[PDB]
C-alpha cells in the first residue's frame, strides 16, 4: 500500500527527467553545428 | 426515562471509544479514489 502511495510523486520526477534529457538532445545539436561553424571559421581566417 | 447532559457526554465517550478512524482514512486513500479533481 505504501508503494501504491509513492507512485503519484515518482511519476512526476521521471517526467521531468525525460524533459531535461530532451533539452540535452537539443543542446547536443547546437554544440555540433557550432563546432562545425568554428571549423569553417578557422578555414576562413586561414584564407585571410 | 429521559437523558440529561452528563449521560450524553459519557455515552459519546463510550460509543466514540470503540471505533477506529485509521482504516477509513486508509480507505479514502485507496487506488480507487487517489486522484480527485
Amino acid at each position: 500500500d505504501s508503494i501504491s502511495y509513492s507512485n503519484f510523486s515518482v511519476a512526476e520526477n521521471f517526467q521531468k527527467m525525460k524533459d531535461y534529457y530532451k533539452e540535452i538532445e537539443k543542446l547536443k545539436i547546437k554544440i555540433l553545428q557550432l563546432i562545425e561553424a568554428i571549423k569553417k571559421y578557422q578555414q576562413h581566417v586561414e584564407e585571410l | 426515562f429521559r437523558l440529561y447532559w452528563d449521560d450524553l457526554k459519557r455515552k459519546l465517550s463510550e460509543k466514540l471509544d470503540s471505533t477506529d478512524f485509521t482504516s477509513t482514512i486508509k480507505l479514502l486513500n485507496e487506488n480507487s479514489y487517489v486522484p480527485r479533481e
